[PDB]
């Protein structure tokens, strides 16, 4: 069965940033 | 509050009748309607629900497929329609009205018997 | 989501009824009790299982202890002669349920 | 190219865009190097600190000034 | 928040990917799913163990036609990240679980996203839902008686920094302003 229930912004910042692959990496800057 | 029922009637098997009940006293269209059915000599058995807005409606298995509920908020106006009525249907017909925020039902009209024969 | 309660209650007017119900969903869900005398409407006595109506007097409570709840009934008089039925519903809204129902012989 | 003061000062910033009209790109500041947008242009005369071209310098004074 | 909808014409006609989250673990389908409009996960709270616990499912009305099952563990001011790719026939998971003092705005700093889970889905998804669980009392018939942030991908450029312990601290969006380029 299904039940019918239907009758604003904020900055992101910087955040949403993810691992982009998965290869270990130390005290560098990847681009 | 009061809940007024009528269209109640003798009807044959397979034949058709449609049940109203006339609300007064509230704002019918905030409040979600049951009709409730009692056998003579039985207990009370839960017939189907109307949400506020018509947007939903359940039915009990017994009378599913075969009864309609729905409801004009503009006539302040709960209407109840049988079809392929059957012997064991008879009983008298009770509206009442849904208790809002809650699962009881606070508010019931007199009842109307339906006699199928 | 069956609701179960006896057939009649037998109690002396100034006794104490105890009117009980029981089945899964009530371990779940509030029972709500109604009383209805012939030709009349079926009223609240009691809701969330213990709470009372303001037309309800003192006489009246309830109570739960897994999948049973009780209706008390206190100092019966003559008055309280009715039918007593437990309620309940589901757990998505879309069905509600009344047991057999009690007859309470004063 | 982008004029900036160290970040360990300010993250203001100047973009000065080559051999532009001013009126192309879309404290605009047209100059022969191309027009220079974020920096003020004074009368004031200093030493050079950041380097525009044909005369004309940058620096940070707080806000960058041309 | 238990799930989500993934899928094109989110009915029995193509296929959708279904991700829900339960007490014990993740369950992840894809089926032709005949979704509902406003699909949930019925709650209601326990009266004797006085704890919240599940009902029924009302997000479709049926499924068929199944051609992926996969389930793992469970991961549904506290704050929980997502990101969601669908690439080169991957559907891939990043996802973080950070506790937060903030109740308007999503919090500043930065906190990278790991890999959850990199799923062999190879479908074609458009739009979305959020799956949501509904308190029992919100499906009275009467009219009276679950808040989430969405952004979008795009194709930028970022320089990453990682520590001495390979994490990753802190990044530039070289398309941000004049500065970060
Ligand atoms: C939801 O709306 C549809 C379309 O009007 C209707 O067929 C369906 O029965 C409704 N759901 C319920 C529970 O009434
Ligand atoms: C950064 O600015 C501070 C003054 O606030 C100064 O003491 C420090 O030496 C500067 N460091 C560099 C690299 O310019
Ligand atoms: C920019 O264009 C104007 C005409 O709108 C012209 O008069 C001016 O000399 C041009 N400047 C440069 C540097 O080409
Ligand atoms: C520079 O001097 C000119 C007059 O030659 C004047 O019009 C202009 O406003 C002055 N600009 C500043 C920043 O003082
Ligand atoms: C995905 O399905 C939509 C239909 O909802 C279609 O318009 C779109 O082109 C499809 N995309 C791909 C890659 O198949
Ligand atoms: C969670 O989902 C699993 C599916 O494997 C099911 O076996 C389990 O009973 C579910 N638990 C709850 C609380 O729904
Ligand atoms: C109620 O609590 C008991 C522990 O006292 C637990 O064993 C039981 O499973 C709980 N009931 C439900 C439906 O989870
Ligand atoms: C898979 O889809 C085909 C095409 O609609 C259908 O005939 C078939 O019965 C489906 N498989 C199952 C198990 O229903
Ligand atoms: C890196 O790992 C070491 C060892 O666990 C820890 O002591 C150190 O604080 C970590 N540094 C950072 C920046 O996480």
């Amino acid at each position: 069965q299904c039940v019918n229930l239907t009758t604003a912004y904020t900055n992101s910042f910087t955040r949403g940033v993810y691992y982009p692959d998965k290869v270990f990496r130390s005290s560098v800057l990847h681009s | 509050v009061q809940l007024v029922e009528s269209g109640g009637g003798v009807v044959q098997p397979g034949r058709s009748l449609r049940l109203s009940c006339a609300a007064s006293g509230f704002t019918f269209s905030s409040y979600g309607m049951h009709w409730v059915r009692q056998a003579p000599g039985k207990g009370l058995e839960w017939v189907t629900v109307i949400w506020y807005d018509g947007s939903n409606r359940y039915y009990a298995d017994s009378v599913k497929g075969r009864f309609t509920i729905s409801r004009d908020n503009s006539k302040n106006t709960l209407y109840l329609q049988m079809d392929s009525l059957r012997a064991e249907d008879t009983a008298v017909y009770y509206c009442a009205r849904a208790v809002a925020g809650e699962w009881y039902f606070d508010y019931w009209g007199q009842g109307t018997l339906v006699t199928v024969s | 989501y069956e609701l179960t309660q006896p057939p009649s209650v037998s109690v002396s007017p100034g006794q104490t009824a105890r009117i009980t119900c029981s089945g899964d969903a009530l371990a779940k869900h509030y029972a709500y009790w109604y009383r209805q005398k012939p030709g009349q409407a079926p009223v609240l006595v009691i809701y969330k299982d213990s709470e009372r109506p303001s037309g309800i007097p003192e006489r009246f409570s309830g109570s739960s202890s897994g999948t049973t709840v009780t209706l008390t009934i206190s100092g019966v008089q003559a008055e309280d002669e009715a039918d007593y039925y437990c309620q309940s519903a589901d757990s998505i809204g879309s069905s509600w349920v009344f047991g057999g129902g009690t007859k309470l012989t004063v | 190219s982008v004029i900036t003061p160290g970040t360990n000062t300010s993250n203001q910033v100047a973009v000065l865009y080559q051999d532009v009209n001013c009126t192309e790109v879309p404290n605009v500041f047209q100059t022969r190097a191309g027009c220079l947008i974020g920096a003020e242009h004074v009368n004031n005369s200093y030493e050079c600190d950041i380097p525009i071209g044909a005369g004309i310098c940058a620096s940070y004074q707080q806000s960058i000034i041309a | 928040i238990r799930g989500w909808i993934f899928g094109t014409t989110l009915d029995s006609k193509t296929q959708s990917l279904l991700i829900v989250n339960n007490a014990t673990n993740v369950v992840i389908k894809v089926c032709e799913f005949q979704f509902c409009n406003d699909p949930f996960l019925g709650v209601y709270y326990h009266k004797n163990n006085k704890s919240w616990m599940e009902s029924e499912f009302r997000v479709y009305s049926s499924a068929n036609n199944c051609t992926f099952e996969y389930v793992s563990q469970p991961f549904l001011k506290n704050l929980r990240e997502f990101v969601f790719k669908n690439i080169d026939g991957y559907f891939k998971i990043y996802s973080k679980h950070t506790p937060i003092n903030l109740v308007r705005d999503l919090p500043q700093g930065f906190s990278a996203l790991e890999p959850l889970v990199d799923l062999p889905i190879g479908i074609n998804i458009t739009r979305f839902q959020t799956l949501l669980a509904l308190h029992r009392s919100y499906l009275t018939p009467g009219d009276s008686s679950a808040a989430y942030y969405v952004g979008y991908l795009q194709p930028r450029t970022f320089l990453l920094k990682y520590n001495e312990n390979g994490t990753i601290t802190d990044a530039v969006d070289c398309a941000l302003d004049p500065l970060s380029e």
